């Protein structure tokens, strides 16, 4: 019967939106992304749930299984002493009936090389099950967030509920 | 008129509780492991954390507050570097100078990232 | 009711099939893995979906969460003046009653070390939900597909009906 | 209906659990990870599956997505001539109605730098479709245990049935 | 024997169109959005890409073909390395010579992998 | 009194076979390619392992045990690195002595890891 489940992707080019309207977390490590695409694609979808200001939508109360890959693609070019050591830090959060978010999953990822090393190429996933209630809002966030390769196939979001 | 210990208000625990299932009390979070920093209706209160080998703790967890760890002297950590405290800098790189001390939220500050000499 | 779900693995030894037959893709960047087992075991099974030229097949349209773990792993004995830096992507694909190919989810790592550096251990892990129509085919591609360990606890590729 | 899934956590600071009743596996790699908390919290729940030393007990038959996500975090001072090269390995068993268990699945990475390195963060999240039979038990073991943070944001493993 | 813009030949559309959901018009792509370069039954035309920072555009995006990129002057980018641009070497190791120019898709060939001298 | 090949006992079939699945004979396991070490009731047998190109066999599969690999000459192996063989080191650190030689599970043996000189 009814699905409730959505898929959501990053715009490409467009890469960030925000603005100046844009929107925020809070107490949230990192930077909510902001730019996932909130309409039917030939790859993304939103079924019982929606998109706003980044945020999923929890319209069904659940168990979800909720994942994200967050691309960290970048070419750098270092230079005399150290300074240079990247944490990539994928971050997903839930905002329920309480004022400050609650992070529900945290995934991370250090550059190594140093110095002599061209570019870094860092595809993170994660995913896990947890009960939301209906107006829930869950999002993603990230360090680096300049970092982030938003072509579609590479960074998504999406959950679908589980059992 | 009469009373005991603790009943939501508008549906709302208070600061230090959790509130019941559907039965509705406002269960007290218990120090030390959990707590609870605003009016609310979660079902359990949120769960300390535990300052990790490389921090020091400058206050504990309450029932109200989560505990406050901070970078051990010597390390430090912002904005993009979350999740592991970093080694300050001993010196700064050959021609530059200071005018920025380590702090737990710093690396050193050098000069020349634009002056004279 | 009616479970529609797959989880195929690598061959261990056999490795790789292909042979002269073989059974390839075409736009799709890197190569095409081809030797997924096609039948039941204590550690795979198809329940309504089956195997072609490395292909899954859908018969039931719908939502489906797809995922694919592979490992790279490989001993290394760099030499003089480098060369060396491999780029380690999954690329997950779909052919529907389009002539190309059209990507689905890429996931990448890249090697750092250089010179000082023994050997490498990537698995690399991702999946995500598209919709997918009757006699759609998703398989799965990387690059260096002769640095993947197909031992079949360390490189999978499968999907289930979601919602 | 009846909803057939599992999500549990490491339990912070008690990190380990163990002791002297402690619990183990057999001719399973790694060391198995025992302390998951065993009751609801607000970010794990057991719905029709149980928690018996630090592994998951399956009540109904059936394809299983299995997860589970292991972060080694780490700081290290190396010294001297080379002795630092980890393996970060995360092994999914199974224990069925056989003496031995059976792995199901491995992910692993390899710390890269040495020598002039200051940390590693290493989180490793792989996840896959199983058949089980009731009473079937599932636990995660990993290298290097003591590498391993158990906030539980971090570290998790989980499992629902599919279709 | 008369009509008005696009309908589909036998279920599918033309290049630079997809297909409307149940209600079967031909739709065009949306020029420089996406695109669709075979017949087809698609509901949504194909995303262009965008050239990133480290590439140059041969070709814009059309609704009937993708952009066309390359790696910048420099950089080189061959079938095992479509992720990332690799640089080009400036020259040969001790004791090898030239005898291929870095290009678009090969670094520089160096010779001795076999010869005499 | 009278029979033929292979039947369960209490339900369990012998090593070197499986049971059938809801018809119940007792199939042998493919030699070479997959065995059982114990009495049991899998559906089916466990796939051998295949050494790889950094070890050595030192027994092949049989229907009754696995294939046993061992690293090689030079190369070993530990319970934190079951992954990959580690290549064994060729001399002990300045001021070090040996003590302990390169095995297939563990590297050389060096002694200031505590002595006097």
């Amino acid at each position: 019967p009814q699905r409730v489940a959505a898929h959501i992707t990053g715009t490409r080019g467009r890469s960030n939106t925000l603005s100046s309207p844009n929107s925020k977390n809070e107490k949230a490590l990192g930077r909510k992304i902001n730019s996932w695409e909130s309409s039917r694609s030939g790859h993304s979808f939103l079924s019982n749930l929606h998109l706003r200001n980044g945020e999923l939508v929890i319209h069904e109360k659940g168990f979800y299984y909720i994942y994200s890959q967050t691309y960290f693609r970048f070419q750098e070019e270092i230079k005399e002493n150290t300074k240079n050591d990247k944490q990539m830090v994928q971050y997903i959060y839930k905002y329920t009936s309480y004022p400050d978010p609650i992070l529900l999953m945290k995934s991370a990822r250090n550059s190594c090389w140093s110095k002599d090393a061209e570019y870094g190429l860092y595809s993170i996933y994660q995913g896990g099950i947890f009960e939301l209630k209906e107006n829930d809002r869950i999002f993603v966030s990230v360090t680096n967030e300049h970092l982030i390769d938003m072509d579609h196939e590479a960074s998504f979001f999406g959950a679908f509920l589980v059992g | 008129p009469q009373q005991k210990r603790s009943s939501p208000s508008e549906g709302l625990c208070p600061p230090g509780h959790h509130i019941s299932e559907d039965g509705r009390d406002c269960i007290s979070c218990k120090y030390g492991q959990d707590y609870s920093t605003h009016w609310n209706d979660l079902l359990f209160c949120l769960r300390c954390t535990r300052c990790d080998s490389g921090e020091v703790e400058l206050s504990p967890c309450t029932t109200t507050r989560n505990t406050v760890c901070q970078c051990e002297e010597g390390t430090f950590r912002e904005e993009d570097s979350p999740e592991m405290c970093r080694k300050c800098r001993t010196g700064c790189p050959r021609g530059m100078v200071k005018v920025g001390d380590c702090t737990p939220w710093s690396d050193i500050e050098c000069v020349h990232k634009e002056s004279g000499d």
